[PDB]
C-alpha cells in the first residue's frame, strides 16, 4: 500500500492533506477508497508479458535465446525469467 | 464565392389567420405574406446565385410555393442552369421581374390553399414537422445538382403565427438532431404564443428564435435579424441574448422533476407514480423499479 | 415479440398521453379550449368566412402594395433594437481578484474537497440502499459516522 | 511603371465615375432601371444591409445607432462598409433633426428602389415599350454562336486575322484607345500594349468601358442614357420585341444599337430593325465576377503537372490564338499541348506585365470542367514559380521625383521633412545624408516655399 | 539646393550594384547614375529607361548564359 | 507459354462489342459490378446504452500493407469516424478503448462518453509500434472486472480489433466462456483479412457476431453494422433509475456578476482541472460545471440530457420500409413526392402505408438521414387516435 502512495504523487498529494489537514486515517484511507482497483490497478504486475505462461512467449523462447555472449538482463523477463517459469 | 440558398417556413394556420380577421387587425395574412415575399426577394437582392425555398403550412398539406409545381413552373423550374428554352417567362429579369415571377406562383398557390377551408380531419392543425423534410430532401437534390466549387449555404427560415399542433413530439425532435446533422441554420420568428418545444430546436440548432413585439411591427426585425449568411449574425453584434429553458418532465402523471427513470428498455421515463409498465405488457424484472418506490 | 409489444402500449401511451412535460402539455390544451365553438363550427364558419374573405386580398396586392409605409412602428422598432444595443450597469470587471481566488482554494482545497467525493458518493451510496435495510453492515452504518466527523 | 488600374476597376466603375461627376449628373443615374446597378457593383454585405432599413425607414435614423449597430468585432469592416456607402452619395447627413446629426439615403432613389422592390406598373416595369415576346423567329443558341464569334472578330482582330472585320468605326477608337494603334500608312489595326493585356482579361467590362468612354471622345448624347441601356441590356435573353426597341427608342438608342452588333451584344436584322435582341452575355457585365456561368464553352479538365502545360481538347482558334500569345515552339498536333518554357511564356508577359490573378483565371478558364472534380490546390508550386516569375523580370519600379541634397542646415531640413510630410509631396527621405525623395508636381509647393521662408 | 529631375528606381541590392556596371558600360559617360542613396535607391537620366525596361534583362541573361 | 499466356489475361478482357460502340460494356459491367448489400435490419428486443470495450489487436501483421500503408492505419483512422457516428446514433452509451500490445493489455482510454478524449487518444495512437503478440486474456481480465463492477441493468458488450493472427494467451481462455456467458458480457470480433476459429468459436458460443475484414469499403460495412444497438441476449435487465435532469445555469440569475468565476475548489461540480463560470447543474451533487449529458463523480448518477440522448434510439428502432416498382403510375406531374424530379431509372420508391413516390436520392435522405417517410406524416396525424 506504501509504494502506491509513493509512486504516485498526485495520489499522494491527496493522501498528504488527510494527515496534514488531519481527515482521515491510513485506515480508512484504504477502506472506502480504493476497494475495486484491488483487481484494476493490480492487474499490471500479475499478468506482464501474460503469467501463467503457456502459448504467448513459448513461441519467442528459441528465438530470443541469444544475442550476444552477454546480450541478457534486459528488465525483468528480459531474456531469461520465463524460461526459468515453465520449468 | 458560394451560391447562398435560402430556405423559408411561413406559418399560415387559416384558422388564426382567420383569427387574425376576427380581431379586424391592422396586420392581415394579405400584409403579412407580401413582406415575405420581398423578404424572400431580398434574399435575391444580394446575388443573382441566391436561391429561395417558401412552403406553408395547410391543414391538409404543405405545397412547394417557392418555386412551383404548376405549369408555369413545372416546364419552366427557374432560367439560370438548364434552360427550358422558354421565351416569356424566361425574358424579362432583373430584381423586379424575378418577383413577379415569384409573386404570381405564391398567390396563385395559397389560392390553391385557401380555397380548401373543407377540414373535416379533426382540426389538423399546424403541421410544420412533416413540412420540414420537404425543404431538406430538395436541397440535398439541390445539393447534388451542383457542388463542384459549390458551397450550399442553405439557411431555414421558420415562421411562426399560430400554436403548433398535436403532431408527435419524436417527429417533431428527430428532424432537427436531423438537421444537426445537416449543419444549415434555422430560424425562428414567433407571432402570438411562445413554443418551448421550438425554441429547443432553435437551442439545437443556435439559430435564432423570436417572439415579435407587434404584429404590424413586424417588417424591421424582419429586415435585420431574419436575413441570412450567418456572417451577418456571427458579424453584425447583435443577438437575442435569452434562451430560458427550462424543460425535463416525466409522462406517467404530470410533473416538472430533476430525477427521471427508465420504465423499460424501450426509452421510456415515466413519472414515479407508476407501479406496473404501462410501455408494454412486459413485466418489469423485480429488483430495480420498486427501488425507485423504495427510497 | 419483445419490442414489438413496446411499441404497441408506449405509443398508445405517447398517444393518450402525447408529451405532457413543462410547456407541452398545458399551453396546448388551453388553447385548444380557446378554440371554444369549434364543434359548434361557428368560429370555423366565420374562419371559413375568413378564409373565403382575404381569398381575394393576397392576391390582389395592392392592399399589399403598401403594408410598409408605417414608419410609426419603426421607432419602436428601432427602440428595442437599441434598448438590447446598450445594457448597462452590470459588473463590467467581474473577475480580477479570481487568480488570488484561484490559486489558494486550487493548491488544496481542489483536492481536499476530492477527497470527500471519494467518500461521499459512497456515503450517498449505502444509504442509497439503506431503507431496504440489505446492505446494513457495521463496515457501513459506521462507516456513515465515521468520515461524518472527518 | 506599368498601369495596372485599367484592367479591373469594378466598384470605382459606379464610384470614380460617379463621384468624379457631380450629384445633379448622378441625380440622372437614378433612372429606374438603374437601381439594380448600384446594388451590385458593390459587394459589402455590410452596407448591403444598411439599405434594407431604408424601405421601411423614411426617418432619418440617428447616425451613432448604426455607427454602434456592431461593436468591437470588425469596426473597421464597418467604417470600410461605410464612408463608400456614403462616398457613392446616395446618403444625406441630417444636421441636427433631433438633436445630432442621423443619416438618411437620397429619397429620389428610394423613389426608385422601392418601385424596383415591391409594386409599380412603370415605364421601365410596364405601360410603354419594354419587352415582347411574339412567336418564336430566331432562337438563343444560334445566337450564342454570334455571341461566341463576335468576340472572335473582336479579339482575332486585335491580333490579327486573315480573315477581316466588318466595316468598323470602333477600330478608330480602340487605336484611339491605346489598346491598338496604327501607324499612318494604310492604319495597321495592330496592337499597342493593353489589348495584349484585354487578350489577357476575358470579361465585357472593358468593351463596357470604352462604351462608357464611347461618348467621352467630343459625343453629346445620353450618357444617362446609354448606361439605363447598359442595364436594359443585362436582361437575360429570350425576347425579340414586335420592333419593341423603336417603341422605345431614342437618338443614341438606336444608333449606337447598329454598334451593339458590332459589338454583337444585340442581334439586328434587316434595316438594322423590327425587333432587339439582348445576349446570354447580359449577366457576366452585371458582376465581371469571375462566375460559375461564365464559362463560354465547356472544353474540359486541364492540368499542369509537372508543370508542363499538360492538356488537350482541340477547341477553336481563338483559344488557339490566346494559347498563340502564349505557347508556340514545340506546338503539337489535334490536342492542343504546346509544351512548357520558363521564358518564353515568361517572355509572353513582358508585352503585358504581370498576368498574376490572368494566369490563375485562365487557369480557371483553359479547359473550363476542370474544378469539377480536381484539386483546390491546382498548382502547388506551380503558382509560386508563375509568381516568381514574374516575380523576375520585374526589376524596375519607374518613379521620377526631386532630390534635395546639400542641404545647407540639419534641423530646418527636418522642417522641409514636416513641410513636404505636410504635403505629402515626399516619397522618400535619407536623413543621414540629408536626402528627400519629392514629387516633381510638388516641387513646386517647396520652391514655392524654400524661395519664400 | 540642387534641383535633380533623375528618376528614383527601387529594387535589391543584387541590382543596384549593378547599374553602375551599367554605368561603366554605358555607351555613353555616367547619365545612368545620377546619385544612388544606400542600397535600394538610385537615379537616372530619364532617356533609356523605357529601353532599359528590356535593355537589362536582355543583358544579364546573355552574360550568365557564358 | 507465358508471355503469350499474361497476356491471355489482358487481351480478352481488352476486347468488346467491336465496329461501333466499344469500350461501353465494360463500363456496364463495373456499375454492374456495384449495389452491394443494403440494410436486412428489421429487428426488435434488444439494444440499449451499450458499454463497448475497443479491443486493439497490436502485432505484427499491422506491419503488413494489404488495405494501406498500415493496417492500423485502415483500422484507427475510420475509429475516430466510427467514434463520432457513434456517438451521433448512441450517446446513451459509452466505449473502453482497450490496447492489447505486447502480450498484455493496456485499458487506454476509460469506459466513457467524451469524443475528444477517445479522439486525441487515436491521434495519440497514430505512432504505435504494435511490437509483441497478442494477448486476449489480459484484454478479458480488464473487460472482467471493469464491467464486473457495471450494474446488471448495463448493457455488456465487447468490441475486439483482432489482426487475425495466433491468440497468444495463457489461463484457459475457453474456461472464459463459462466466465463471460454467466457474466452476461458479450464479446464481438472481426476478423482482419483472415479467421481465428477458436475466436469464431469464441463469438459463437457468445452471441457476439464475428466477421472478416474484406476490404476497406466492407471494413466500413461491418461498422456500420455494428453502430446500431444489437438484440443481444434475453435476460439482461428492463429498468434503469435515478436519471438526473440537470439544469442549464446562466449564472446571471439573480445575483449579477457575484463570482468571478464558478470553480473555485469548493463550489459543489467544478469537477475537471479548469477554470468556470457556471453552465450546468445536476439534481443530486447540485453540481455546477463543464456541461456534460452523460454522468458525474459524486453523485454519482446518469447526467441525463433527454432532447439529445432519450431522443437518439427514440425514434431508431419504430422504422417500416419502401417498395420499388419500374413501372410508370406518374404521380405528380412525373415528380418525386418529395425532391419533386425525375430521372426514372426504374426504381419508383414507394410508401408501404402511404405509397409515395419518392427516389434514390429521396429514399437514402430518409434511410440514411430522414428514418422515415414523412408522407407517413399528414396521413398518420390527422386520423390519429
Ligand atoms: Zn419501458
Ligand atoms: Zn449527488
Ligand atoms: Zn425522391
Ligand atoms: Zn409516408
Amino acid at each position: 500500500k506504501n509504494r502506491m502512495l509513493q509512486e504516485d504523487p498526485v495520489l499522494f498529494q491527496l493522501y498528504k492533506d488527510l494527515v496534514v489537514s488531519q481527515v482521515i486515517s491510513a485506515e480508512e484511507f484504504w477502506a472506502n477508497r480504493l476497494n475495486v482497483n484491488a483487481t484494476d490497478s493490480s492487474s499490471t504486475s500479475n499478468h506482464k508479458q501474460d503469467v501463467g505462461i503457456s502459448a504467448a512467449f513459448l513461441a519467442d523462447v528459441r528465438p530470443q535465446t541469444d544475442g550476444c555472449n552477454g546480450l541478457r538482463y534486459n528488465l525483468t523477463s528480459d531474456i531469461i525469467e520465463s524460461i526459468f517459469r515453465t520449468y | 464565392d458560394e451560391l447562398n440558398l435560402l430556405v423559408i417556413v411561413v406559418d399560415a394556420n387559416p384558422i388564426w389567420w382567420g383569427k387574425q380577421a376576427l380581431k379586424e387587425s391592422q396586420f392581415t395574412l394579405s400584409k403579412c405574406i407580401d413582406a415575405v415575399m420581398v423578404l424572400g426577394n431580398s434574399h435575391l437582392f444580394m446575388n443573382r446565385s441566391n436561391k429561395l425555398a417558401v412552403i406553408a403550412s395547410h391543414i391538409q398539406e404543405s405545397r412547394f410555393l417557392y418555386p412551383g409545381k404548376n405549369g408555369r413552373l413545372g416546364d419552366f423550374f427557374g432560367d439560370p442552369g438548364n434552360p427550358p428554352e422558354f421565351n416569356p417567362s424566361g425574358s424579362k429579369d432583373g430584381k423586379y421581374e424575378l418577383l413577379t415571377s415569384a409573386n404570381e406562383v405564391i398567390v396563385e398557390e395559397i389560392k390553391d390553399l385557401m380555397t380548401k377551408s373543407d377540414i373535416k380531419g379533426q382540426h389538423t392543425e399546424t403541421l410544420l414537422a412533416g413540412s420540414l423534410a420537404k425543404a431538406l430532401c430538395y436541397i440535398h437534390r439541390m445539393n447534388k445538382e451542383v457542388k463542384d466549387n459549390q458551397e450550399m449555404k442553405s439557411r431555414i427560415l421558420v415562421i411562426k403565427a399560430a400554436e403548433d399542433s398535436a403532431l408527435q413530439y419524436m417527429n417533431f425532435m428527430n428532424v432537427i438532431f436531423a438537421a444537426q446533422k445537416q449543419n444549415i441554420l434555422i430560424d425562428a420568428c414567433v407571432l402570438d404564443s411562445d413554443s418551448g418545444l421550438l425554441q429547443q430546436a432553435c437551442d439545437i440548432t443556435g439559430g435564432l428564435y423570436l417572439k415579435v413585439p407587434q404584429m404590424p411591427s413586424l417588417l424591421q426585425y424582419l429586415l435585420w435579424v431574419f436575413l441570412p449568411d450567418q456572417d451577418q449574425r456571427s458579424q453584425l453584434i447583435l443577438p437575442p441574448p435569452v434562451h430560458v429553458d427550462y424543460r425535463a418532465a416525466c409522462f406517467c402523471h404530470r410533473n416538472l422533476i430533476e430525477i427521471g427513470y427508465v420504465c423499460s428498455v424501450c426509452l421510456s421515463i415515466f413519472c414515479n407514480f407508476s407501479p406496473i409498465c404501462t410501455t408494454c405488457e412486459t413485466a418489469f424484472k423485480i429488483s430495480l423499479p420498486p427501488v425507485l418506490k423504495a427510497k | 415479440k419483445r419490442a414489438k409489444l413496446q411499441e404497441s402500449i408506449e405509443y398508445e401511451d405517447l398517444g393518450k398521453n402525447n408529451s405532457v412535460k413543462t410547456i407541452a402539455l398545458n399551453l396546448k390544451k388551453s388553447d385548444r379550449y380557446y378554440h371554444g365553438p369549434t364543434p359548434i363550427q361557428s368560429l370555423q364558419y366565420a374562419t371559413s368566412q375568413d378564409i373565403i374573405n382575404s381569398f381575394q386580398s393576397i392576391r390582389q396586392e395592392m392592399e399589399a402594395y403598401t403594408p410598409k409605409l408605417t414608419q410609426v412602428l419603426s421607432s419602436s422598432a428601432a427602440s428595442s433594437t437599441i434598448t438590447a444595443l446598450s445594457p448597462g450597469g452590470a459588473l463590467m470587471q467581474g473577475g480580477t481578484q479570481q487568480a488570488i481566488n484561484q490559486m489558494v482554494p486550487n493548491d488544496i482545497q481542489s483536492e481536499l474537497k476530492h477527497l470527500y467525493v471519494a467518500v461521499g458518493e459512497l456515503l450517498r451510496h449505502f444509504w442509497s440502499c439503506f431503507p431496504v435495510n440489505t446492505p446494513f453492515l457495521e463496515e457501513k452504518v459506521v462507516k456513515m459516522k465515521s468520515n461524518l466527523e472527518r | 511603371s506599368r498601369g495596372l488600374n485599367r484592367v479591373h476597376l469594378q466598384c470605382r466603375n459606379l464610384q470614380e465615375f460617379l463621384g468624379g461627376l457631380s450629384p445633379g449628373v448622378l441625380d440622372r443615374l437614378y433612372g429606374h432601371p438603374a437601381t439594380c446597378l448600384a446594388v451590385f457593383r458593390e459587394l459589402p454585405s455590410l452596407a448591403k444591409n444598411w439599405v434594407m432599413r431604408m424601405l421601411f425607414l423614411e426617418q432619418p435614423l440617428p447616425q451613432a445607432a448604426v455607427a454602434l449597430w456592431v461593436k468591437k468585432e470588425f469596426s473597421k469592416a464597418q467604417e470600410e462598409s461605410t464612408g463608400l456607402l456614403s462616398g457613392l452619395r446616395i446618403w444625406h447627413t441630417q444636421l441636427l433633426p433631433g438633436g445630432l446629426q442621423g443619416l438618411i439615403l437620397n429619397p429620389i432613389f428610394r423613389q426608385n428602389l422601392r418601385i424596383a422592390l415591391l409594386g409599380g406598373g412603370k415605364a421601365w416595369s410596364d405601360d410603354t415599350s419594354q419587352l415582347g415576346p411574339d412567336k418564336h423567329a430566331r432562337d438563343v443558341p444560334s445566337l450564342d454562336k454570334y455571341a461566341e464569334e463576335r468576340w472572335e472578330v473582336v479579339l482575332h482582330f486585335m491580333v490579327g486575322s486573315p480573315s477581316a472585320a466588318v466595316s468598323q468605326d470602333l477600330a478608330q477608337l480602340l487605336s484611339q484607345a491605346g489598346l491598338m494603334k496604327s501607324t499612318e500608312p494604310g492604319e495597321p489595326p495592330c496592337i499597342t500594349s493593353a489589348g495584349f493585356q484585354f487578350l489577357l482579361l476575358d470579361t465585357p467590362a472593358q468593351l463596357w468601358y470604352f462604351m462608357l468612354q464611347y461618348l467621352q471622345t467630343a459625343q453629346s448624347r445620353g450618357m444617362d442614357l446609354v448606361e439605363i441601356l447598359s442595364f436594359l441590356f443585362q436582361l437575360s435573353f429570350s425576347t425579340l420585341g414586335k420592333d419593341y426597341s423603336v417603341e422605345g427608342m431614342s437618338d443614341s438608342l438606336l444608333n449606337f444599337l447598329q454598334h451593339l452588333r458590332e459589338f454583337g451584344l444585340v442581334f439586328q436584322r434587316k434595316r438594322k430593325s423590327r425587333r432587339y435582341y439582348p445576349t446570354r452575355l447580359a449577366i457576366n457585365l452585371s458582376s465581371g465576377v469571375s462566375g460559375a456561368g461564365g464559362t463560354v464553352h465547356q472544353p474540359g479538365f486541364i492540368v499542369v503537372e509537372t508543370n508542363y502545360r499538360l492538356y488537350a481538347y482541340t477547341e477553336s482558334e481563338l483559344q488557339i490564338a490566346l494559347i498563340a500569345l502564349f505557347s508556340e515552339m514545340l506546338y503539337r498536333f489535334p490536342n492542343m499541348v504546346v509544351a512548357q518554357v520558363t521564358r518564353e511564356s515568361v517572355q509572353q508577359a513582358i508585352a503585358s506585365g504581370i498576368t498574376a490573378q490572368q494566369i490563375i483565371h485562365f487557369l480557371r478558364t483553359r479547359a473550363h470542367p476542370v474544378m469539377l472534380k480536381q484539386t483546390p490546390v491546382l498548382p502547388p508550386t506551380i503558382t509560386d514559380q508563375i509568381r516568381l516569375w514574374e516575380l523576375e523580370r520585374d526589376r524596375l519600379r519607374f518613379t521620377e521625383g526631386v532630390l534635395y541634397n546639400q542641404f545647407l542646415s540639419q534641423v530646418d531640413f527636418e522642417l522641409l521633412l514636416a513641410h513636404a510630410r505636410e504635403l505629402g509631396v515626399l516619397v522618400f527621405e535619407n536623413s543621414a545624408k540629408r536626402l528627400m525623395v519629392v514629387t516633381p508636381a510638388g516641387h513646386s509647393d517647396v520652391k514655392r516655399f524654400w524661395k519664400r521662408q | 539646393v540642387n534641383v535633380l529631375k533623375g528618376v528614383l528606381i527601387e529594387c535589391d541590392p543584387a541590382m543596384k550594384q549593378f547599374l553602375l556596371y551599367l554605368d561603366e558600360s554605358n555607351a555613353l559617360g555616367k547619365k545612368f547614375i545620377i546619385q544612388d542613396i544606400d542600397d535600394t535607391h538610385v537615379f537616372v537620366i530619364a532617356e533609356l529607361v523605357n529601353v532599359l525596361q528590356e535593355r537589362v534583362g536582355e543583358l544579364m541573361d546573355q552574360n550568365a548564359f557564358s | 507459354r507465358w508471355e503469350g499466356g499474361y497476356e491471355r489475361t489482358w487481351e480478352i478482357l481488352k476486347e468488346d462489342e467491336s465496329g461501333s460502340l466499344k469500350a461501353t460494356i465494360e463500363d456496364i459491367l463495373f456499375k454492374a459490378k456495384r449495389k452491394r448489400v443494403f440494410e436486412h435490419h428489421g429487428q426488435v428486443r434488444l439494444g440499449m446504452m451499450r458499454h463497448l470495450y475497443v479491443v486493439v489487436d497490436g502485432s505484427r501483421t499491422m506491419e503488413d500493407q494489404d488495405l494501406k500503408p498500415n493496417r492500423l492505419t485502415c483500422t484507427l483512422k475510420l475509429l475516430e469516424y466510427f467514434v463520432e457516428e457513434y456517438f451521433d446514433q448512441n450517446p446513451i452509451s459509452q466505449i473502453g478503448i482497450i490496447v492489447t500490445k505486447s502480450k498484455r493489455a493496456e485499458k487506454l482510454t476509460e469506459l466513457s462518453g467524451n469524443p475528444r478524449k477517445h479522439i486525441t487518444s487515436l491521434k495519440k495512437a497514430v505512432d504505435m509500434t504494435c511490437h509483441g503478440e497478442p494477448s486476449l486474456y489480459n484484454s478479458l481480465s480488464i473487460a472482467m472486472q471493469t464491467l464486473k463492477h457495471m450494474p446488471g441493468h448495463t448493457s455488456r458488450e465487447v468490441l475486439i480489433i483482432f489482426s487475425s493472427l495466433t491468440t497468444c494467451d495463457p489461463s484457459n481462455i475457453y474456461d472464459l466462456i463459462k466466465t463471460l456467458k454467466a457474466a452476461k458480457i458479450r464479446v464481438s470480433v472481426i476478423g482482419l483479412s483472415a479467421e481465428v476459429r477458436v475466436c469464431t468459436v469464441l463469438a459463437r458460443e457468445t452471441g457476439g457476431t464475428y466477421h472478416v475484414i474484406l476490404d476497406e469499403s466492407h471494413y466500413k460495412e461491418l461498422l456500420t453494422h455494428h453502430v446500431s444497438p444489437p438484440p443481444a441476449s434475453s435476460s439482461s435487465e428492463c429498468s434503469l433509475i435515478r436519471m438526473g435532469f440537470p439544469q442549464h445555469t446562466i449564472a446571471s440569475l439573480s445575483d449579477q456578476d457575484a463570482k468571478p468565476s464558478f470553480s473555485m475548489a469548493h463550489l459543489d461540480g467544478n469537477t475537471e482541472p479548469g477554470l468556470t463560470l457556471g453552465g450546468y447543474f445536476c439534481p443530486q451533487c447540485r453540481a455546477k460545471y463543464c456541461e456534460l449529458p452523460v454522468e458525474c463523480k459524486i453523485c454519482g448518477l446518469t447526467l441525463v440530457s433527454a432532447p439529445h440522448l432519450a431522443r437518439s434510439y427514440h425514434h431508431l428502432f419504430p422504422l417500416d420500409a419502401f417498395q420499388e416498382i419500374p413501372l410508370e403510375e406518374y404521380n405528380g406531374e412525373r415528380f418525386c413526392y418529395g425532391c419533386q424530379g425525375e430521372l426514372k431509372d426504374q426504381h419508383v420508391y414507394v410508401c408501404a402505408v402511404c405509397q409515395n413516390v419518392f427516389c434514390v436520392d429521396c429514399d437514402v435522405f430518409v434511410h440514411d438521414s430522414l428514418h422515415c417517410c414523412p408522407g407517413c406524416i399528414h396521413k398518420i396525424p390527422a386520423p390519429s387516435g
